[PDB]
């Protein structure tokens, strides 16, 4: 199924302060996470969960969203399963569970802030319950 | 032969043959052989553990019913499957050559910084150690190229040589190109250091990919690194060069920014000149910062292989799999076109399968064209994930 598509925002009551957005995709679905136009700036990471627990992105980490578009809707489209154009050997698979963050700050000034931002202080944070 | 567009479905693809991913999949196709390669992986396509390699050889029959199929010949098993990798083909007198890369520390693209520059090439005979040859290249010349590696599936021969698909990788430290070149005049947003970022992996890569021909000289054994020609330039992609018609036609995958179809006529093969088609109905499915029918400068390195196959180059027809999907890997569709338009498609799947790295090499059989695809196709639900191999008959008539 075409799950509801998540907008990246500090608005988003969905983004739930001890706990985050947790959401229960099945493997075949798909989920759109969408930074609007205005402006909030973030970089996203898909992490693994101590990067989720501690609000921590390293070096090597590379993004899935790039929200610096003040009036471009940037939008990014998982569909889980095991094939990917991500060239990083990067999928979805049952019973597991998967962290996407930014340890952004929001302004366009500590977007590339890779530790802290609003992971750790809003709850700006998706916890995928895959299968 | 259809020169009409059409929605028609006069296309009418035949599919024609536990928790392990088979993926890496290679086919060639000369004359009347093939080659071909998967890996066998314990679970997940991308990290699952590997649990063979394979290469090898075959003949590409018509039995009765005028389908072609796969008739595997001679079979090869390196020793350790963890090691080998971005394997291509080019067949020659009685052979296919396959050229393969060596690692000790996994996928070098991935982590190029720390690979031995190492190769090795088997020679399969297709009617079979006149079957079998191991060879560990000595001896490769690549100019500046720190080191250079094949980069697609198959390449083609020219009376003693071969020539592959291959990558070469400059430190840009030592890389040359003029910002003011990187077209972003109808870009809004788009940068000028764009492009040139985006000739590597990470904006600040230590090496970017270029994209060229190894060169193999059978009259001689050396290889030869020749560096496709800058124009159009986009990153080091998986790419093939493959004869048609009398004249070999190119095809780079569209694995940054410039998502529109990279494909064309060879003007010269060394130096490595393409005339690129101007062609504005084929893409490739990205992600967010690259994505369908993106044409502005980006810094990103994302996308899928899916070549096709130049049918007829009186009127620059081609064919091949297209996954007609944004940002996903879905929804692999057999598309038959030109540089502006599609003339007939067909959907080899539903519009929620998942596919991802489709090849195309085509023939005559029995005096009529045929494709066959490879793909990597599969179902949720599905067990055990594996390529498909599709033939298709190309229409006579515009007709059903």
């Amino acid at each position: 199924i075409v799950l509801e598509p998540i907008y990246w925002n500090s608005s988003n009551s969905k983004f739930l302060p001890g706990q985050g957005l947790v959401l229960y995709p099945q493997i075949g679905d798909k989920l759109d996470i969408i930074c609007p136009k205005v402006y909030e700036y973030y970089k996203v990471y898909m992490v693994d969960k101590d990067q989720a627990d501690r609000c921590t992105i390293k070096k090597e980490n590379t993004p899935l969203l790039n929200c610096a578009k003040p009036d471009q809707d940037i939008k990014f489209t998982i569909k889980f399963q095991e094939f990917s154009p991500n060239l990083w050997g990067l999928e979805f698979q049952k019973n597991k569970d998967y962290y996407i963050i930014s340890t952004s700050n929001g302004s366009l000034e500590g977007l590339d802030n890779q530790e802290g931002g609003v992971c750790q202080t809003r709850a700006m944070k998706i916890l995928m319950k895959v299968g | 032969i259809c020169l009409q567009k059409t929605t028609s479905t006069i296309l009418k693809p035949r599919l024609i043959s536990e928790g392990v991913c088979i993926t890496d999949p290679l086919l060639a196709v000369d004359n009347g052989f093939f080659a071909y390669s998967h890996l066998e992986k314990i679970g997940s396509c991308t990290r699952g553990i590997a649990k063979q390699r394979i290469i090898g050889v075959g003949e590409v029959l018509d039995r009765g019913d005028k389908v072609p199929s796969m008739f595997m010949t001679n079979v090869w098993t390196p020793p350790n499957p963890s090691t080998i990798h971005h394997c291509s083909s080019t067949y020659h007198e009685d052979f296919y050559y396959t050229l393969c890369a060596v690692s000790h520390v996994g996928d070098p693209i991935l982590n190029s910084t720390s690979w031995t520059e190492s190769l090795s090439l088997i020679r399969l005979a297709v009617r079979p150690d006149y079957n079998q040859k191991y060879i560990a290249i000595t001896k490769v010349e690549r100019g500046k190229y720190d080191k250079v590696m094949p980069y697609g599936p198959s390449g083609i021969k020219q009376g003693d040589t071969l020539y592959f698909p291959a990558v070469g990788f400059l430190p840009r430290t030592e890389f040359q190109y003029n910002d003011s070149n990187c077209p972003i005049i109808h870009c809004k947003y788009s940068k000028a250091e764009n492009c040139r970022l985006s000739m590597g992996v990470n904006s600040k890569s230590h090496y970017i990919l270029r994209s060229g021909l190894l060169k193999y000289n059978l009259s001689l054994i050396i290889l030869q690194f020749i560096e496709i020609a800058d124009n159009r330039l986009t990153i080091g992609s998986p790419s093939k060069i493959y004869n048609s018609l009398g004249q070999p036609v190119f095809y780079q995958a569209s694995y940054s920014w410039d998502t529109m179809i990279k494909l064309g006529d060879v003007d010269t093969v060394d130096p490595l000149r393409v005339q690129w088609r101007n062609n504005s109905v084929i893409s490739r499915p990205g992600q967010s910062q690259c994505p369908r029918f993106n044409v502005c400068p980006e810094v990103c390195w994302e996308g899928t292989y899916n070549d096709a196959f130049l049918i007829d180059r009186l009127n620059w027809v081609s064919a091949g799999v297209y996954l007609n999907s944004n940002q996903t890997a879905e929804n692999p569709v057999f598309a038959v076109f030109k540089d502006n338009e599609i003339l007939y498609q067909v959907p080899l799947a539903e519009d929620d399968t998942n596919a991802q790295k489709t090849i195309t090499d085509c023939f005559l059989l029995e005096n009529v064209i045929w494709c066959i695809s490879l793909v990597e196709i599969y179902d949720t639900g599905d067990s055990v994930i594996r390529p498909k191999l599709f033939a298709v008959k190309i229409p006579a008539q515009c007709s059903e």
